[PDB]
């Protein structure tokens, strides 16, 4: 249950590079 | 969305890879 | 002036500042801005990075985890107004977890028209107390400035002028406070109020062409109060003509733009339909219109949820595919989603669609354009649609099919008559060629009864209905296999027995009317009933046979059932609320509930038992009777009743009172009223009769009206000197001794109180009765 | 808020 | 000999017991509210000697004693009992005494006497003379052969009394059996043990069997029996038990016919749906073999075949359906099959075949039934409808054949032969059918491919499936989709039900890895198989790794209040847990968090195809004396009495040591306090006190760890200079 | 007779016309 | 209930026989 | 729930006359 | 039979009229 | 034990009327 | 293109043979 | 899309075969 600001680094560890787009 | 999947419930990377590109 | 640069849309610049360079010539963000999750940006990336051309943002700003970013005084020094045209949960500004962000520095921030400011978890963020948001916000109440460097007090928030506080944004930029007459229009450098359509700042005071930004609206280098015609109020900050909205609508040929309320709007407001000439949102002609442009111009409908997406559709720019094969609420949810549709650009597919029977629940569906054709140039498809008996009421539903043909195959319950009806109504009649329509797989198992069967006599009993009807005979009457009466229960009119053929044998005057009696029926019940012929498919042009009409026959207002639950509660010594339910088979409009009641007298053996004996274990409880026709009421309180007397009650229900009362069978119940209190309390005097031998005979009037009856009497005698000794008086003991009789007792004064004991309980002690027998010495 | 924060960011 | 009787509410029917000497049965005179003792003064039947089953009396009014009605009744056999009573006398109003002075022996049963409000002389009766077991009696609310008047014992086949002693022809009744004026021990042949009291020949049993042509009598075990015992079939010649219409609309309608074999009648069938169809129906009804009458099947909806009539090999057709049919089929919609006519053979003796409006049964089954039934030349015009039956089954006379099969794990490419009708316009499609089938106890439409050519054209239509659970057997078959011809219709093909398994592929996450550290070195990791096990999972690929303690914990001053402490390629130590879904792991440090990875392998030797990882993390238990302090407590007291303390640390702790605690108290003072952190111990090399009070102190020292407290050291004794 | 035909089983008029004259 | 069953059988046979009439024996 | 001898007198109440046969 | 209908459960007369003739 | 005997007599009278009344 | 045909919707080989040569 | 496109080349390897296929996966 990854919550709060811990999810941000849980995401950016999964993201790493470019991450998330807007098309 | 991701809070309903990864925060209220538990995600894997595979549920988080949906939140990749 | 007012806006030298371009107008740029809303943007979300993500993870790198290369896309921030697309804000080069931008003076208005027509939208919002969200620069977020820049873990890789450094303050070197922000030293040579600035866009002072930006003057206004329409919606909001959001910042989230942009590293390296330290102040916004470099990136956007001349940003003045966020309109708050869209809000981010009532925030026109969310600054959240901005690492490295030390100050806002936005010294040209003057007025937020709509929304609030969320500042949270910005661990370095100072100069938050130096900003007068009340100058900037018309309502600072919904703001959220918490968890910053400003809260846990370490911020050296020094304004350039090194509770009432001076106002700044940096160490080198104050907060420009205009006079109060410069309300939201702001002031120039000497403090002169700007134009009343400026908002916050102006290059030259009192000039709508020398505003920096507009208070309400903008048109042609000038802050306008409104968009005058022909200019439409474009995005609530500017004024554009028809051709602009028109050509962007044609570029979206995306929010194809329309027009209403002097505004180039994306979509028409409620009840309104665009007028394709001039984009005018004209009122529709109830439900609202809904053009459902489909993905890939097609959609398979296989379930109710597949229709819930198409709920409310009217015109379909595409085709549809149908393979719903079963489920609850079929054709009803499907009408509620789908009868609303009127027009289809493309074709229509129905394949393998099992459990439904008709398409009449497409109530408004009056156009197939067939613009998308099924292969073979079909605008229509029907395959393997098994239980389908009907396309539409072609006497009711009219339908246009513009292009294409009709694929009618393996759909074995839809007759050809509906097909030729569809040929005529659809206007596609001369289109269909060989094997567009299968003749031998479609309606071949529906038997298409072109004639009617007619009932010759109907007799109903209450559970039984004799039908008589005309014997049908095919011209080769060998083929008559049977007769197939169908029925069910129907209290509305919102709508099986096989019978053999009768004896042909003759026709001078032969009642070879086959007749039918039904049997197990709930009486007084409407029954939708219809017969069908059973014959043989001919080797020739088949005789289609007949079927009778759905007749709605009610069984008979007959003796109804037992009126349920007769609950008899004796809520007084003369009141008993008998309440009950209707009969399970009410079997008619129950006129009255026929209540019979009867008083049950007390038991005879109770009058002749010696209740002075230990073993006195007492239970503490034609001819016309008093009756009641309880018309239209299923309860009854009954008055005029004795106290403490068991009664027997009979309930019936009548749905028939005046001609020869047809009433229910009896519902019996039995109950006893409450006792009275002073029914058992003893009336009349306590008489002592003392003999010469002091055989003392007691007398008393009995409780004449008891609670039912009196089982025994109790007498309390005690001397000044003695204690209460005891002796009992039963019914026969009272009736024989005419009271009581004591024999020979002790000198000194006794006193007598007398209790009645009843079936209900004890009737109170009499008064203490004083007497002395002869002492014979004194 | 922070429930609604990441639901709008991550695709 | 008179049967068992129940004389009710009046004594007129009691006069039918006029000439009766044996009640072959029981007697029950009951509920005679209208009888009076005047009715019983002129009422007697002394001819009755024996009752075989029992007696029952209930609310016969006026009846006062039984010494008049039956003075010479002697034996109730108890051949049938009334809840182990050969006698129930219940609520006999006016009955004052029994008076049955000739009652001598009840062979079987007991006596129930209850609520007989006037009944006396109940203690005067020795029931132990009468009953061999008086224990089950209910009286509340010359062994058995008996004697004559002088007391001489009767014959040993007499029972209770005899007119002349020691004579089986001068018995009053028989002990066991009776034959021809004589109490016999057994029924000798040819006499059969008739009703367990007498002996009758074949012709008696025979002719009563023919009168019941009722319990048509049969023969077994030297007995004229009504019905044969278990496993036995009567032999119609000699009755010898030799070893072996109705509408059916529902399962319960078959539960009555459960176990039937030969039906002397016809059957009507309109079952239209329900659970366990054809299976309960076989279990009730496959057992049937023979039918005298016809067979009706009308409107019978949801079933598809009659193969579940496994033994049904005879229709006599003795009852004919009208039109002289022994068979009927109407409106039987989903029926695709009569029987496997290669398997099920069936005789239809009389009658014809009514085949109408049954649109899924092909004519081929019909002509099979014509040939097998022997009814082929019987059926005339319109006995059988040609155009309403099997006309919607398409009767694919050919087979479709698969030309190539590729499976991925979730995906199966099929290739197969393009079928073409001779008028290939009519090919409407191809209709692949499939489902899941782990047994072999057993839908997609595909368009036609491009005809266009045939030099060497792969116009093999191909098909890939997609969403599949990998490693799963799939019963799959194609059908052609064509048009019904206006001519003799081309019946088309359909492919065989092929049972293709998807691929032993990477299986799913092995479910619920529960890691319980049941020791300081043992952790039972247990788990479930993956939800998609996707193959015979060879081993469960367990990876584990020790996670060291966090670095910031070594450099925090835990003497500060705010010391809120949590009381908790490269090859790793791994395990291929073959055929086991649990694992305890040994050789582990005490009190150290570990990271564990679980996979499942259904493939180990060629190029291990294993599951995706299942991670779990856990810490072992602490040791007890890992935290307890080793080494001596050294005091070093300066000239200025700046006392430096030294001690060896707990070298192997439960993980690490966060702080140290020292207890010092004078004889005179109390324990005062001062803390020693990690860096305070590492820098001061122990502790250092500065300048305290005279009088003797004592020092015990505790370790405090992540796991808890490591015990106090020994009290350490020293004195600083008092200087006076 | 008629009870075995029209009561235990079901009659038509034709089974009841046998119970006419 | 044969009584109820036979109750219509006279109403049956009066409709069935009509002017012909019917001999009807209900009891046992 | 007519039980014991209560159902017996309930039967003779419902039957009255002849009551129950044996064929 | 009658005990399973009129004693364990509750009968009417109609369930008891089955226990008539 | 006395309620094993109670139910016993009662089994009967259960079985009493089930065999009598048709 | 192919994602709008074979991924968002469902392709046959024939919709994929367009993505051949 | 990543799983979805991953088979498309397995599909298009069977669909095209010796023809081969051009496959752009990105966005």
């Amino acid at each position: 249950h990854l919550c709060g600001s811990h999810l941000v680094e849980a995401l950016y560890l999964v993201c790493g590079e470019r991450g998330f787009f807007y098309t | 969305g991701i809070v309903e999947q990864c925060c209220t419930s538990i995600c894997s990377l595979y549920q988080l890879e949906n939140y990749c590109n | 002036h007012l806006y030298p640069g371009e107008v740029c849309p809303g943007m979300d610049i993500r993870n790198n500042l290369t896309r921030l360079h697309e804000l080069e010539n931008c003076s208005v963000i027509e939208g919002h801005l969200q620069i977020l999750l820049m873990f890789k940006t450094r303050p070197e990336d922000f030293r040579d990075l600035s866009f002072p051309k930006l003057i206004m943002i329409t919606d909001y700003l959001l910042l989230f985890r942009v590293y390296g970013l330290e102040s916004l005084k470099d990136l956007f020094p001349n940003l003045t107004v966020i309109r708050g045209s869209r809000l981010f949960f009532n925030y026109a500004l969310v600054i959240f977890e901005m690492v490295h962000l030390k100050e806002l520095g936005l010294y040209n921030l003057m007025n937020i028209t709509r929304g609030s400011v969320r500042i949270e978890k910005n661990n370095e963020l100072c100069y938050l107390a130096t900003i007068d948001w009340s100058r900037i916000l018309d309502s600072v109440e919904d703001n959220y400035i918490v968890l910053n460097k400003d809260d846990n007090e370490e911020c050296g928030d020094i304004c350039p002028g090194t509770q009432f506080v001076e106002r700044c944004w940096t160490h080198s930029h104050c907060q420009k406070v205009c006079p109060t007459i410069c309300k939201s229009h702001g002031c120039t450098a000497e403090g002169l109020c700007c134009h009343s359509e400026c908002l916050g700042n102006c290059s030259q005071p009192d000039d709508p062409t020398k505003c920096v930004a507009c208070r309400n609206f903008y048109l042609d280098g000038r802050c306008v109060e409104t968009c005058p015609p022909p200019y439409y109020h474009f995005q609530d900050w500017r004024c554009v003509n028809f051709s602009f909205c028109q050509d962007l609508h044609h570029k979206c040929k995306c929010h194809q733009y329309v027009i209403h309320n002097n505004k180039c709007i994306p979509e028409c407001p409620s009840g309104y339909t665009m007028n394709s000439s001039n984009l005018l949102c004209t009122p529709c002609l109830g439900p609202c219109p809904k053009v459902c442009h489909l993905l890939e111009g097609e959609k398979t409908i296989d379930s109710v949820t597949s229709a819930q997406e198409l709920r409310g559709c009217t015109v379909i720019n595409g085709s549809l595919i149908i393979n719903i094969r079963g489920g609850n609420n079929l054709a009803a949810e499907l009408e509620a989603n789908l009868g609303l549709i009127e027009e289809i650009s493309g074709y229509l597919k129905i394949r393998r669609s099992y459990a439904l029977v008709s398409l009449s629940f497409f109530r408004k569906l009056r156009l197939i354009r067939g613009e998308t054709l099924e292969i073979g140039n079909y605008s229509f498809y029907a395959l393997d649609n098994q239980n389908l008996r009907q396309l539409w009421d072609w006497s009711k539903h009219n339908l246009t099919i513009t292009q294409g043909k009709l694929f009618f195959h393996y759909n074995p319950k839809l007759c050809l008559s509906e097909i030729h009806k569809m040929e005529e109504v659809s206007g596609t009649k001369g289109r269909q060629e060989r094997n567009d329509i299968a003749l031998k797989t479609n309606g071949d198992q529906a038997s298409c009864e072109n004639e009617l069967l007619k009932f010759s006599y109907i007799r109903t009993s209450f559970d039984k209905i004799l039908l008589r009807w005309e014997p049908y005979w095919p011209p080769d009457f060998r083929d008559l296999l049977g007769f197939m009466l169908f029925y069910k229960e129907a209290p509305y009119q919102n709508v099986v027995v096989d019978i053999d053929p009768p004896l042909r044998s003759n026709d001078p005057k032969s009642q070879n009317h086959p007749g039918w009696l039904m049997r197990g029926l709930k009486p007084w019940t409407q029954y939708a009933i219809f017969v069908k012929t059973l014959v043989t498919f001919s080797d020739e042009r088949r005789t289609y046979g007949a079927k009778s009409d759905i007749i709605y026959v009610q069984t008979d207002a007959t003796n109804p059932s037992v009126p349920l639950d007769p609950i008899s509660v004796s809520n007084s010594s003369s009141q008993i609320i008998l309440k009950w339910k209707p009969p399970s088979d009410p079997n008619g409009n129950i006129t009255h509930y026929l209540v019979f009641w009867e008083r049950q007298a007390e038991d005879s053996e109770l009058f002749e038992l010696d209740y002075c004996l230990k073993g006195l274990k007492l239970p503490s409880r034609e001819e016309h009777r008093p009756f009641e026709k309880v018309v239209n009421k299923e309860s009854l309180v009954i008055s005029g009743l004795r106290h403490f007397t068991g009664y027997r009650i009979e309930l019936q229900a009548c749905n028939q009172d005046t001609p020869e009362e047809r009433c229910s069978v009896a519902a019996y119940v039995s109950a006893r009223t409450m006792p009275e209190a002073k029914a058992d309390d003893i009336v009349g005097p306590v008489t002592h009769e003392i003999f010469e031998n002091n055989v003392v005979h007691l007398m008393w009037q009995e409780p004449k009206e008891p609670n039912g009856l009196i089982v025994l009497y109790e007498v309390s005698y005690r001397r000044y000197g003695d204690e209460e000794l005891h002796l009992c008086v039963s019914r026969k003991h009272f009736a024989l001794e005419r009271g009581c009789r004591l024999r020979g007792l002790s000198p000194g004064n006794y006193s007598v109180r007398i209790r009645a004991t009843s079936l209900a309980g004890n009737g109170s002690w009499t008064e203490p009765t004083y007497f002395y027998v002869t002492d014979y010495l004194d | 808020f922070e429930d609604y924060l990441h639901n709008v960011v991550f695709v």
